């Protein structure tokens, strides 16, 4: 439609053709932490830093609101005749 | 790059009013600036790129090269301020044989040589603000005998003030044309 | 009876201010947990002293110098006092036990005379008041203002004065000799509106800093209040100073709620360009740790220059190790502990050496014979429910509040799968087949589902097994085919799996938490709101009737450990129905208990945000 | 896209928009370093409605800050949210404005639009699409009166397509502060009546109300009556702002509410508002907040809605919520209290909604209401103008800076022709 | 051979295209990623060269809040950015700015869309339109496109699902003015047009599935089933194959007349689906009940001069002929003289498929009853009331004829609602 | 072009005020009130200063 939506539409193609590989968006030290573990299995003594690993993942946006219930106590709301809502 | 993208009457590739217009644009400077001032005659914002050393300064269109701008409009018009000074830009074209021809315009030059790669050629700029149109078809049958196909890359360099860069897909008249595409200048 | 050796507590109170203290001229590391104290040693991290004399939760902490006796605040409930609580050293129990603050205690000190003791009300209820230590008596009383105070400082010497700072106002207050009152001198500022956060006094009550959630840093003067500079020069701290502290060589370190930890020296410059001006604080050493940083204390080293032990809000434990001679700052983790509300607990089949525990964030795994977690597995914004391991050693399932299921592996790499939607709203317990070819997910809108898993497609059929409510637990027979589904109705269902076709099977007195089979045998144990441990048929019976929310057994039906809304641990064996080696001091609602398989071992976990370990001894 | 730029004008409208630009840069979590810290997406997908870009990772407000006297503009810059505001976005002039309409409109405004015209131009074009305008007036002082008027007359005519807002804050029927007050009311009026499209009036004195009974706080400084300006401020373009199952961007609110083009006085409130006691008690449902929306209370402007009808009326949800209910409540009260609507306007309420709620609470809402009960307004005001124009009191300040006396009959019954216009559509 | 092209206009068109294509990849299998682990999605998709198979859709939009929302949703790895159209700029509830200012710079656009989109269908069965009347999008733009539409085809067809100005609950204040704009133009372009509006089908949700929190999220997964069923027979077997040509000469005998209800059944949850068999007489008896319309008409207050049933799932079509007899044979329903039949049914094979997270439960039986009743003309005239009721002191016209229209326009829609609700009368 | 004697008073206030900028450090000796007439300083203006570095700081070659 205009320049700034055909390069985000260029770059979202670019996104599509590539396989995102359901990657982690973060890769700590991989190999560095096994050959920490296995420092610690035997010689025990590592540090603890070394011996942590750390992987995120997206997740999602919106934080964490609360959730809405959905739904009242069934003593106060009945259907249309007399009746539980679910 | 603008490929399975839409080009029918007009394609804006570089316009001063906005939240970022470099956006696509790689930017070098050697001995020079770039900045966003109002001027004075067209009282809006232009985007002024000036500098020593005319061959250094200057902005390429595709932000990195091995990335082709491609665009297949005919017409190619481009509004600047004419400083008195030193000012040239060049415009890269594909043929219809796969062959980057490239054809730049210069102020500080006086003949035209055609070359197998290159086509430099004066350019006779007016005083002050003045909007320049290239056929960019015309010209690659003037020069190779051969047709236009695409546009690939642009740059322009340094002392300049550049408010509007587009391709026109036809020379579009002074009505014609729409109130963002032309140059009203005010009292 | 009681016999159950305390073998190992992790746990870290994170967003309690200045929660973290170090023993002076000691061997332990004191700071508070759900509604405990811990002094742990400085270097054996096994030697732990729990106080616990609260009801809800510490909420401030304050330790008087000379190693004396320390005090601790408390929150409460919204009409009901707090209870400041001072507990002595070198008895390690209670002295006096102090009633105000009706909302909740915001802020406490010792003065350099530990006779003594400042407190400052909550957000509502905000007063100053002192107390005498001999007598746990209110000596004097005064609001602050309206704009509510939120840290105060005895000054170092002239134990007669005290600092305190809040959201738009700063004081001097002096105890007067004549009567039970104490005045207060404003602080006077050119035009600067600071929320300040945290207050510290140099030692010599010259100059006090305050840190400000704008991120400056201002040191005023004290012998009249007023103001002389400003804070960090070359920029400005990120997230607000929050955790400041003085080096006695005169700086200042100071943490910024991002993790910005760094040492500015003070002393009053002359602006270069400007004679008469003065410059900013410069910045000797700066560092990056993770979260923002809390608390501070200090440990003379004095071999290069000193180690502080600094909490941060993400529950971690740092050891700065800071020397001025070249002006080197190196951090070291000492202790991790999760953040809050552990959710699940898992097991991997047939290994008693290594857990794995689902938060409110984020999936940690620890091991059995040292903390040293091995990886955090993060997901940002929605919560983890009912972390399970896929049988016979395989990946990781986990259910979040989405409403989606995900796999993860040993090194969890990249999401296994995502069954989406896989209930309404927050699937709440997974369980999974003894072959690991489907998997049970009872979500929170009162239903059940299963899914069949091949190895890299996933199969999703429409089982649909209707529930009255929540699921909040579900057993399968690792022998046959069966399963279980409890409620927050409390109506264990018995489906069949082969057929689908809910085995009538019903158990209705009130809502229940945790179901568990007898291994090898047709019997049942089934915990709820009442207190009921009742052993069922499988045959639609009753065998037995003897706040609980945790079950789990041994590798034979020997002892059934349970735990729930009290505070305790009940070990018992099975088949007698005695509650030998009952365990207490699991400050929370405690949610899961395991049984460390090859081993005798029991981890508990509960709403703390702690775990603790005790061995297994049973009749 | 839908980029809009925030004017501040006179002591008051700097002040507010200190808080405005408070409260929103902690919804979209920036520091007031200028650096964003918080967590979702949602945080930057439509961040640049209210920022520009800075070099390092900053955002600065898309804010203009026009007064002269520029003692308050050190206040600003030394509160805790002044380091975001770039320094040159700061027109100011040493000399007072005295309360005196005329020299702010007439000799010292003339001497600063200039310079604030070369700023909102400049910032005018930094936005790729750009909504609207909106500012923040005080129909009391001179600065905010005589310059934003003078100022706005000077955007309709550069760029009348567009949407010029106003939360100018109106005098108070009861209280003055000061004594020339309706002198710079009635004739701020003469201006903005042709020279705007949507024009909010709020007035202090409710705001204290509000925080009285409502809030139950004992000492309401400017503060908190600021606190309140900003939280409807920021609820007017949650649509702009965030995703929404039925978005509202600002002119379709315009066409929605304003039938004539005349009648664009509007009249705005919020809710919840509860104190911290009855935060523990009351329950967060759609049916509490619009009956506290729909309730004569909450009205933040010194006029009472039972002496009129709503032409037209509009709530503003945000939060998780189900639309039904919002559908269903504006009808039962388009039912129940048929007087106070009209007749030939067969539904006059619009139920925008937002996915997103505030920062740390979970539902919301905001109320506008075209009514014709603000037509008491003026007729007060018409009153005190006329009183003192009668006797030719403190008038000769005004012609010290080549003023007329037409220039206030024209005024005065511009205001008679308007308030004229809101009886006609009450047919009582 | 057998394909369609959907468009999606206005919000509430995507947002319910948000549920057709969340319904239909699972309805064929096809993942969230655009490839599944033929004729049987090529009615809906187009396999690309290698895997993915993009849905053969458009959305279009000129609000980008919520078209940028399909763009980061969990949907965005099926469709190709160059289908989903934005704009800088909304219409804000104006027919005029929908179709007269901002419209006709980007119908080029889309139309060169379609013309990428139209090249690539074989036989080209015919549009499927989601229009949203009461909005400046759905109703401005869409018209403004259906006419450039007819000039290039004509003799295709042109559907449409058009949401309708409920009579009671409303959220906006002007829209009866832009739907009789709509109308006087779509009609004479498109060949037939669904309606339906939304609290007949709150309602349904209220009565049948038994939802008190029913959000605009149910309603369209309740739009996506209507449609299924109804082009389930251009992609699966079955008895009594139905097409869209088919479908539609024997259901508008004159060229004015093309309006028409809809309803569906079995609507039940899935505790109410275990007490029961769902016989097809339940069914059709269920579906011709006035109460299980999508439109808040009385067809007892008319005849039914044409009706259609797609059935689904398990069903022989000796019942079908059984059923269709017992309804001929009540007395409540009634049938114009000049048409004798006026049932065109038709079977599939397949049964409906249900959504995880939907409210609908699984059921192997299902029928859309579509008609053409004269009794619709009922809520055309309602919206011929509340024109008048406004035009009459010509409210919000400063809008349109100050975007590019005149009064003629709205004149000239008048006359054409008066003749269409006597050839409603002349049936009779 | 535009004037010289308004710009400069808001720009000072803008830059010292506003900004933590400097003045910076403008000699004011020999001027002390409004009323004493100053002493004029025999120094000139934009005075080329002598090299002050040391003898020995210079490097042989
Ligand atoms: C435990 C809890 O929920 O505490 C609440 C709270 O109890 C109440 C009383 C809050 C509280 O507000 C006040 O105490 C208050 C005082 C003077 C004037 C106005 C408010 C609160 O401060 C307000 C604050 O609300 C917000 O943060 C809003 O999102 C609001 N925020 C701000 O205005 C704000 C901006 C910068 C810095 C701090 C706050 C907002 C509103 C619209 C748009 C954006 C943001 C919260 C949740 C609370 C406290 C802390 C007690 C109330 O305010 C708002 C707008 O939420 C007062 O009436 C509401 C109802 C809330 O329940
Ligand atoms: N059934 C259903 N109706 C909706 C939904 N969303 C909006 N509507 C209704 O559609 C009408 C407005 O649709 P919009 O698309 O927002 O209006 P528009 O065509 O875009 O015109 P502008 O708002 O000016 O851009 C209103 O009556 C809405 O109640 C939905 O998700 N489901
Ligand atoms: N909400 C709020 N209103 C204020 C505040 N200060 C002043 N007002 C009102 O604003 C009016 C004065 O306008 P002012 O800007 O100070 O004078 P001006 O410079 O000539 O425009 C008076 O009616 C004040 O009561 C404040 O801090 N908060
Ligand atoms: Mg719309």
């Amino acid at each position: 439609m205009d320049l700034k939506q055909q390069v985000k539409n260029y770059t979202m193609t670019i996104r599509n053709t590539r396989p995102p590989t359901m990657i982690k968006e973060q890769d700590k030290s991989e190999f560095s932490h096994f050959r920490a573990l296995q420092v610690l299995a035997n010689g025990d003594e590592v540090p603890y830093e070394a011996t942590l690993r750390n992987v995120i993942h997206d997740g999602a946006r919106q934080p964490k609101l609360p959730p809405r219930q959905t739904q009242k106590h069934p003593g106060y709301i009945r259907n249309e005749s007399g009746g539980f809502f679910t | 790059m603008f490929k399975n993208a839409f080009q029918s009457g007009f394609l804006s590739v570089l316009y001063s009013i906005g939240s970022k217009p470099l956006e696509i644009w790689d930017k070098q400077v050697s001995n020079g600036h770039i900045k966003r001032i109002t001027d004075a005659d067209i009282q809006s914002s232009v985007l002024e790129i000036m500098g020593q050393n005319v061959s250094t300064t200057y902005i390429t269109c595709p932000a990195d090269p091995n990335k082709t701008l491609g665009i297949k409009l005919p017409f190619l018009v481009l509004i600047i301020k004419n400083l008195n000074k030193y000012f040239s830009f060049e415009v890269q074209v594909l043929d219809d044989k796969n062959v980057r021809r490239r054809f730049r315009a210069s102020n500080y030059q006086s003949t035209t040589r055609v070359k197998p790669f290159i086509c430099t050629m004066p350019m006779r700029l007016d005083s002050g603000w003045n909007q320049i149109q290239f056929n960019l078809s015309d010209f690659t049958r003037r020069a190779y005998g051969t047709n236009y196909i695409e546009t690939l890359r642009v740059q322009v360099h340094a002392n300049c003030r550049i408010r509007r860069i587009y391709f026109s897909d036809r020379l579009y008249s002074e009505e014609e044309l729409p109130a963002e595409f032309k140059l009203f200048l005010p009292i | 009876a009681e016999p159950l050796v305390l073998n190992s507590v992790i746990g870290f109170g994170g967003a309690i201010e200045n929660g973290l203290i170090a023993h002076p001229d000691g061997r332990t590391i004191i700071y508070p947990l759900g509604s405990t104290i811990v002094l742990r040693d400085r270097a054996d991290p096994r030697s732990q002293e729990f106080l616990q004399g609260h009801s809800d939760k510490v909420s401030c902490l304050a330790l008087s110098r000379s190693g004396r006796y320390l005090a601790s605040g408390q929150i409460t409930y919204m009409g009901f006092t707090a209870d400041i609580i001072i507990w002595d050293l070198e008895s390690k129990q209670l002295i006096h036990r102090m009633a105000l603050h009706k909302v909740k205690v915001q802020a406490l000190d010792f003065s350099c005379d530990e006779r003594f003791l400042a407190s400052l009300g909550g957000q509502d209820d905000n007063a100053l008041v002192l107390w005498d230590v001999a007598s746990g008596n209110a000596i004097c009383g005064s609001p602050c203002n309206t704009n509510f105070t939120n840290c105060v400082k005895f000054f170092n010497n002239s134990p007669d004065k005290l600092i305190t700072a809040g959201n738009f106002n700063m004081n001097v207050w002096t105890y007067d000799a004549g009567n039970n009152k104490l005045r207060p001198t404003d602080a006077t500022l050119g035009t600067l509106k600071r929320v300040f956060k945290s207050v510290v006094v140099d030692a010599n009550d010259e100059y006090a800093y305050c840190g400000t959630t704008t991120g400056d840093v201002l040191q005023i003067a004290l012998e009249r209040v007023l103001f002389k500079n400003t804070g960090p020069a070359k920029g400005n701290v990120q997230m607000g100073v929050t955790a400041t502290c003085e080096v006695p060589t005169g700086d200042i370190l100071v943490g910024g709620g991002d993790g910005s930890l760094q040492v500015l020296r003070t002393v009053p410059e002359p602006s270069s360009t400007n004679p008469k001006l003065l410059r900013k604080m410069p910045a000797l050493a700066g560092t990056k740790v993770e979260g923002a940083i809390t608390s501070i204390a200090l440990a003379d080293m004095n071999a290069r220059g000193f180690t502080f032990f600094v909490g941060t809000a993400m529950c971690n434990i740092y050891k700065v190790t800071y020397e001025p001679a070249t002006s080197r700052l190196k951090e070291e983790l000492v202790q991790t502990a999760h953040n809050d509300k552990i959710n699940g607990m898992a097991f991997p089949n047939e290994y008693s050496e290594v857990f794995a525990t689902c938060g409110t964030g984020f999936i940690r795994l620890w091991h059995l014979t040292t903390c040293r977690e091995l990886l955090r597995i993060a997901v940002p914004n929605l919560e983890c429910f009912c972390i399970a391991f896929t049988t016979d050693g395989s990946a990781i399932l986990s259910g979040w509040s989405d409403g989606k299921i995900r796999a993860f592996g040993p090194q969890s790499g990249k999401i296994i799968f995502t069954i989406n939607d896989a209930h309404q709203k927050a699937v709440t317990a997974i369980a999974s087949t003894a072959d690991s070819s489907r998997i049970l997910s009872g979500g929170e809108e009162g239903m059940v589902r299963v899914w069949r898993i091949g190895r890299t497609s996933q199969t999703l059929e429409a089982s649909m097994k209707d529930h009255k409510g929540p699921v909040n637990c579900i057993r399968i027979k690792g022998s046959g085919d069966e399963c279980v589904s409890a409620s927050s109705d409390g109506s264990c269902i018995l489906w069949d799996l082969h057929t689908f076709k809910r085995r009538t099977s019903l158990f209705a007195n009130t809502f229940f938490k945790s179901v568990v089979y007898h291994p090898d045998e047709s019997q049942l144990v089934t915990a709820g709101t009442d207190r009921k441990v009742t052993y069922w048929d499988a045959y639609d019976g009753n065998a037995i009737r003897i706040e609980v929310n945790a079950l789990a057994v041994d590798r034979d039906g020997e002892a059934l450990v349970s735990g729930g809304g009290d505070k305790l641990v009940k070990l018992w064996g099975y088949d007698e129905g005695h509650c030998y080696f009952v365990g207490v001091a699991h400050s929370g609602a405690i949610t899961a208990v395991g049984v460390t398989p090859d081993k005798q071992r029991i981890v508990s976990v509960g709403t703390e945000g702690g775990i603790f370990i005790w061995d297994y001894q049973r009749p | 896209m839908r980029e809009i730029v925030h004017i501040q004008g006179g002591q008051c409208g700097n002040q507010i928009g200190a808080k405005f630009w408070e409260v929103v840069s902690d919804e979209h979590g920036i520091d007031p370093t200028g650096t964003y810290h918080g967590d979702s997406d949602l945080q930057l997908e439509r961040i640049n409605v209210y920022f520009n870009e800075a070099t390092g990772g900053r955002y600065v407000p898309r804010a203009i800050l026009m007064d002269l006297e520029p003692g308050t503009m050190d206040s600003v810059r030394s509160g805790p949210y002044g380091q975001i505001f770039r320094p040159d976005n700061f027109v100011f002039g040493q000399t007072g404005a005295g309360n005196n309409w005329a020299k702010g409109h007439y000799t010292e405004g003339a001497e600063l639009i200039d310079s604030v015209l070369d700023v909102v131009r400049k910032e005018a074009e930094s936005c790729d699409c750009l909504q609207g305008f909106q500012v923040c007036h005080s129909l009391g002082g001179g600065t905010g009166s005589g310059m934003g008027t003078l100022l706005i007359s000077k955007i309709r005519e550069e760029y009348p397509d567009r949407m010029m807002l106003t939360f100018s804050v109106v005098p108070s029927p009861k209280v003055s502060d000061t004594v020339v007050e309706p002198y710079n009311a009635t004739l701020s009026v003469h201006q903005l009546v042709e020279n705007a499209d949507e024009c909010m009036v709020l007035d202090n004195e409710a705001l204290y109300d509000i925080c009285f009974r409502t809030l139950k706080l004992t000492t309401p400084t400017f503060g908190d009556l600021n606190h309140l300006i900003s939280a409807v401020m920021s609820g007017i373009t949650c649509c702009l702002r965030f995703p929404g199952q039925l978005n509202a961007d600002l002119r379709k609110l315009a066409v929605n509410l304003i039938p004539f083009p005349r009648l664009h006085f509007f009249m705005v409130g919020f809710t919840p508002l509860t104190s911290r006691g009855s935060q523990q008690y009351r329950a967060l449902t759609v049916p509490e907040l619009t009956q506290q929306m729909w309730d004569a209370k909450n009205m933040m402007c010194a006029a009472d809605p039972r002496h009129g009808r709503y032409l037209t009326a509009s709530a503003l949800f945000r939060g998780r919520m189900s639309t039904k209910e919002v559908d269903e409540q504006m009808l039962n009260v388009q039912n129940k209290n048929s007087s106070y609507f009209v007749e030939w306007i067969p539904n006059n309420v619009k139920s925008s909604v937002c996915d997103i709620p505030p920062k740390g609470l979970k539902m919301s809402a905001t109320f506008i209401g075209n009514s014709t009960a603000i037509q008491e307004m003026f007729k007060r005001v018409s009153e005190q103008f006329t009183a003192m124009f009668r006797r030719k009191a403190f008038l000769h300040w005004y012609t010290g800076e080549g003023m007329d006396e037409m220039e206030f009959t024209e005024a005065e019954s511009n205001m008679n022709d308007l308030v004229s216009e809101y009886q006609q559509y009450q047919d009582a | 051979m057998r394909e369609v092209i959907s468009i999606h206009i206005g919000q509430a068109g995507i947002q319910v295209g948000n549920a057709c294509w969340e319904l239909y990849c699972l309805e064929h299998g096809i993942q969230p990623d655009g490839q599944m682990p033929d004729d049987a999605f090529n009615t809906f998709f187009s396999e690309t060269g290698a895997g993915k198979h993009v849905p053969r859709c458009i959305f279009l939009d000129l609000e980008p809040t919520v078209v940028d929302e399909v763009r980061t949703g969990t949907y965005r790895q099926l469709f190709h950015p160059e289908q989903l159209i934005s704009g800088k700029e909304d219409a804000a509830n104006n027919f005029a700015r929908g179709h007269y200012t901002i419209g006709k710079e980007i119908v080029d656009l889309a139309l060169d869309r379609i013309r990428k989109l139209a090249d690539n269908c074989t036989g080209l069965q015919g549009f499927l339109v989601f229009n949203a009347v009461g909005g400046g999008t759905g109703s401005g733009l869409g018209s403004l496109l259906l006419e450039r539409l007819s000039v290039d085809y004509g003799k295709k067809s042109k559907l449409g699902f058009t949401v309708y100005p409920s009579p009671q609950v409303s959220t906006a204040v002007v829209e009866p003015y832009n739907s009789v704009l709509s109308t006087h133009s779509l009609l004479e372009h498109t060949d037939v047009a669904v309606m339906l509006d939304n609290e007949a089908i709150y309602d349904i949700c209220r009565r049948s599935l038994d939802i008190e929190r029913p959000t605009y999220t149910n309603l369209n997964r309740l739009i996506a089933q209507v449609i299924s069923s109804l082009t389930a027979s251009l992609r699966f077997d079955g008895a009594l194959n139905v097409d869209i040509t088919e479908f539609q000469t024997n259901l508008v005998p004159y060229p004015r007349i093309h309006f028409m209800l809809s309803s569906y059944a079995p609507i039940i949850s899935a505790e109410k689906a275990y007490h029961e068999q769902l016989s097809v007489a339940e069914i059709t008896n269920a579906a011709f009940e006035p109460a299980s319309m999508m439109v808040k008409c009385d067809p007892r207050h008319g005849k039914y001069m044409a009706c259609c049933l797609m059935y689904r799932g398990d069903v022989v079509p000796k019942d079908v002929n059984a059923s269709v007899a017992t309804i001929k044979t009540k007395r409540t329903i009634q049938f114009v003289d000049w048409c004798p039949t006026g049932f065109k049914c038709g079977i599939n094979y397949q049964p409906p498929t249900v959504v995880p997270g939907g409210d609908l439960a699984k059921v192997q039986r299902a029928v859309c009853m579509i008609s053409n009743s004269t009794a619709i003309g009922e809520i055309f005239s309602r919206l011929d009331h509340k024109f008048d009721l406004m035009y009459a002191k010509r409210a919000f016209v400063h809008w349109y004829v100050g975007e590019g229209m005149e009064e003629g326009e709205f004149s000239e829609a008048r006359e054409d609602l008066a003749a269409l609700e006597k050839d409603f009368e002349e049936v009779g | 072009n535009g004037d010289v004697a308004g710009s400069l008073f808001t720009s000072t206030y803008r830059n010292v005020k506003l900004a933590g900028k400097a003045p910076p450090a403008a000699n004011l000796s020999g001027t002390g009130s409004c009323f004493d007439t100053t002493s004029l300083s025999p120094a000139r203006a934009g005075a080329h200063k002598a090299l002050d570095v040391q003898k020995d700081e210079l490097p042989v070659w």
